[PDB]
RNA sequence: UAGCGACGUCGCUUUUUGAUCCUUCGAUGUCGGCUCUUCCUAUCAUUGUGAAGCAGAAUUCGCCAAGCGUUGGAUUGUUC
RNA sequence: GCUGCGGGAUGAACCGAACGCCGGGUUAAGGCGCCCGAUGCCGACGCUCAUCAGACCCCAGAAAAGGUGUUGGUUGAUAUAGACAGCAGGACGGUGGCCAUGGAAGUCGGAAUCCGCUAAGGAGUGUGUAACAACUCACCUGCCGAAUCAACUAGCCCUGA
């Protein structure tokens, strides 16, 4: 399963923010929602773990 | 960091070195790439005696001793000065062993 | 507030030569030639100095949305230059749980063709872009390496490799499948 | 690209307005949109003019920033702008439409009968000369 | 005010009308900005009424002036100091623009103030106008004009919308 | 703040009911059902997606989306 | 109502203006891409891009709230004694200090907390070995080159729709 390619994997599919406005996946240091369909919020969560 | 405070944040290293200004002939231009170990007291412990070693930020030790010098001299130790991890043990004894004793004498001895 | 002249300073290196015949640019070194089309910009290109290649990339006037365009084509010249001189190479490796992801070249380094993908019986065949090379590294567990000249034609490359190994209706932070780029680099290493 | 932009002390000509026909030189950019241009023997008083006014030519001067009428005058006179702008195609262009609108009749009568006898002599020769060249290329 | 055309600087005096409970009353002065002297005379009322206890029938205007520019043929900067006020509430602002004349600088503050703030010639008070020396300027329009040897070119320059005929076979090489 | 959300608060809708009497009292045939056509989307299912307290399954919440479906019966005249 | 006429496309009530029939001239309210008469001005200054733009009293559809979309503005905080992010160096010692002996040698938890060396190290923000350990953060120094950061406000536009 190897833990080196299991934090390349998680780096490119699980560390990300997501809006609670837009929920749109979008980047770990991102501010915005880059969607007109919410607006540009500053409204984030985390993306949950295990 | 209100300039001086006459507190020990900034005029104070701006107190040290202006104040430690009229003692010495031979500023020494000690460097070391780290010194997180016991190499701090490395640096010091065996150099005792005359023990020195200061200097702060060599970004505020650019125009520095140009607005507070008043000796002239020791200004020829210019932009060849700022690069590099300096430390600056300025002293006062005898001739060149005081560097023949740090050719090495802290990091593998 | 309608600033003025804007300039940005790019390096020639001594092995290419440029040559642009407008907002055109064409770059010519060891490892083939290249050229791209900035016609939409409307920024002065300019250069100078003999034999010493100096690139000034000028634009007057403007917005603040233009003078953050003013650094995009100093960007990509650099990156041209980079490609002409080395060229770019992508190393993926491919993480597989219990199936195993089993990747052929199909013809002449061009198609790509990647099965057993989690146990599916579609045999996933992707094209790859004109000007482009892939093989299956040696020395390293399913290692793929692909290597080329335009940057932005390998990358679409590599983002249509790891968008055809994507899993549908499942958790995607269980199930992580997929070949997924890995590192990025240069194909003379130590330059 | 972009040969002649502006500068302290360029010359310039003034298409459109209440100075058709007459140089300036520009003294300083006030904002972006307007300059002070001044003329010290064009007859043409110290004002501030816009730029889609004004039309950019070639000469240059050197002025200090700012200056006043009289170093204007000195490097006028010191650089001799006028008898080096009339012998130039642009002043011949503007000459030769002045007189073209200041023709009369007897005038346009005389261009008429000169204009037939050029083209009738370019019309024998050009008529000769590809002649000759099919003649020449016929071997 | 209105605005119309071109602003003109007026210097306007006026005073109290003397009463026995008070001769010679202190014969104020005022710097009014207005496009002709009949609205300086109105705008002068309408300031000396917010600052002191006076009305256009309580007093008189005694001199009503024009202010000739000092310094035509020189390129000035001039700091303004606003009072707009918005449809939330009122501000306070400081503008500088780089202009000729006094009167043209307040014009252009006028014309700014319309196009960015959408604030009308109601809401405009002028509190004061200063020729601010080089250097101090603090916006970065105008510290980037302060330069000499400035150069710039007139890119895509393009004009005479149908000056020619509409009609033609040319199609124009602009630069 | 996955899903909800009181205390408050700002709206939208005319498919509920109400208010008004502007139009017709020298008449606009009044409920419900049968049949039949079209439209809306504030999406129940299907296509393409994102998020879950989403291991799989089964669900829930969003987005583009009205193309195409949304039945057979016992009762009540029923809408329900 | 009892009233036409010129504009608001369309109208009872709006805005000008009230009427005999006519020729010339001027304007009002409004307007000047083409319907449709007039900007066919070498008009002046800025703002805004909308994947549902916006476009004139009455007026014929929109708010609370949000935007690192841009444009101004206010108030502070830094920058020549070199910030700001970027690359490079470290991140100790008295001291395996202390609660424990389930680990804890700053890393689940608890009280606390001083000093020295200095360029600065927090009797240590965390990554991760169940724990020992590399490692980072706080803090510090080099290359760097001139503006940068934080709140708040209102115009247009967008979401809300
Ligand atoms: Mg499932
Ligand atoms: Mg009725
Ligand atoms: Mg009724
Ligand atoms: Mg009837
Ligand atoms: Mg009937
Ligand atoms: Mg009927
Ligand atoms: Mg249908
Ligand atoms: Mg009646
Ligand atoms: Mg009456
Ligand atoms: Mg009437
Ligand atoms: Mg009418
Ligand atoms: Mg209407
Ligand atoms: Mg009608
Ligand atoms: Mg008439
Ligand atoms: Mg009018
Ligand atoms: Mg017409
Ligand atoms: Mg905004
Ligand atoms: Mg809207």
């Amino acid at each position: 399963i190897e833990p080196s390619l299991r934090q390349l994997a998680q780096k490119y599919n699980c560390d990300k923010m997501i809006c609670r406005k837009c929920y749109a996946r979008l980047h770990p240091r991102a501010v915005n929602c880059r969607k007109k369909k919410c607006g540009h919020t500053n409204n984030l969560r985390p993306k949950k773990k295990v | 960091m209100p300039r001086e405070d006459r507190a020990t944040w900034k005029s104070n290293y701006f107190l040290k070195i202006i104040q430690l200004l009229d003692d010495y002939p031979k500023c020494f231009i000690v460097g070391a790439d780290n010194v997180g170990s016991k190499q701090m007291q490395q640096i010091r412990m065996s150099l005792r005696g005359k023990a020195v070693v200061l200097m702060g930020k060599n970004t505020m030790m650019r125009k520095a001793i140009r607005g507070h010098l008043e000796n002239n001299p020791a200004l020829e130790k210019l932009l060849p000065h700022i690069r590099g991890n300096v430390g600056f043990v300025f002293t006062k004894e005898d001739l060149t062993e005081i560097r023949d004793m740090l050719l090495a004498n802290k990091v593998p001895a | 507030m309608k600033t003025i002249l804007s300039n940005q300073t790019v390096d020639i290196p001594e092995n290419v030569d440029i040559t642009l015949k407008g907002r055109t640019v064409i770059v010519k070194g060891p490892r083939g030639t290249l050229r791209r089309d900035f016609n939409h910009i409307n920024v002065e290109l300019s250069l100078l100095g003999k034999k010493k290649k100096r690139l000034r990339v000028d634009k007057w006037w403007g917005n603040r949305k233009e003078l953050a365009t003013v650094r995009t084509i100093c960007s990509h010249v650099q990156n041209m230059i980079k490609g002409v001189t080395l060229g770019f190479r992508y190393k993926m490796r491919s993480v597989y749980a219990h199936f195993p992801i089993n990747v052929v070249i199909q013809e002449n380094g061009s198609l790509v063709e990647i099965r057993n993908f989690l146990g599916e019986k579609y045999i996933r065949r992707v094209r790859m872009r004109p000007g482009v090379a892939c093989s299956v590294s040696q020395a390293q567990k399913d290692e793929l390496i692909l290597e080329g000249n335009d940057i932005e034609l390998v990358s679409n490359s590599a983002a249509l490799i790891q968008q055809a190994t994507t899993v549908k209706n499942k958790d995607i932070r269980k199930f992580l499948d997929g070949i997924y780029v890995s590192e990025k680099g240069t194909v003379q290493q130590a330059d | 690209v972009f040969r002649r932009f502006v500068e302290v002390g360029r010359v310039a000509y003034v298409s459109f307005g209440p100075h058709a026909g007459k140089l300036v030189a520009i003294v300083d950019v006030i904002d972006q949109n307007r300059a002070l241009v001044d003329g010290p023997c064009t007859q043409v008083r110290r004002q501030a003019m816009p730029f889609k006014c004004m039309q950019l030519t070639d000469f240059i001067l050197k002025f200090p920033h700012s200056a006043h009428q009289k170093y204007v005058r000195q490097a006028w006179q010191k650089a001799d702008i006028n008898t080096k702008w009339a012998a130039t195609r642009w002043a011949k262009k503007i000459e030769a439409r002045e007189r073209k609108a200041k023709m009369t009749d007897f005038d346009r009568f005389k261009v008429m009968k000169a204009k037939k006898m050029r083209n009738r002599i370019i019309k024998n020769e050009v008529k000769k000369l590809q002649k000759a060249a099919l003649l020449k290329a016929s071997p | 005010m209105k605005a119309s055309g071109t602003l003109r600087e007026y210097k306007v005096v006026g005073r109290c009308l003397p009463t026995p409970k008070c001769h010679t009353p202190p014969l104020y002065r005022m710097r009014i900005f207005a496009p002709n002297h009949v609205v300086a005379k109105s705008r002068f009322w309408y300031f000396v009424s917010q600052l002191k206890k006076m009305k256009k029938s309580s007093g008189e205007i005694v001199y009503c002036g024009q202010v000739f520019e000092k310094s035509p043929l020189r390129v000035k900067n001039f700091g303004i100091w606003l009072r707009y006020d918005s449809r939330s509430g009122t501000h306070n602002m400081y503008r500088e623009y780089r202009d000729l004349t006094t009167a043209g600088a307040v014009t252009q503050c006028y014309r700014d103030m319309g196009a960015r703030h959408r604030a009308r010639a109601h809401s405009i008070q002028i509190m004061k106008v200063e020729e601010i020396a080089a250097s101090k300027c603090r916006r970065p329009a105008v510290k980037q004009f302060h330069d000499s040897k400035i150069k710039f070119p007139l890119p895509h320059r393009v004009l005479r919308r149908q000056h020619k005929p509409r009609f033609t076979t040319k199609r124009p090489n602009t630069f």
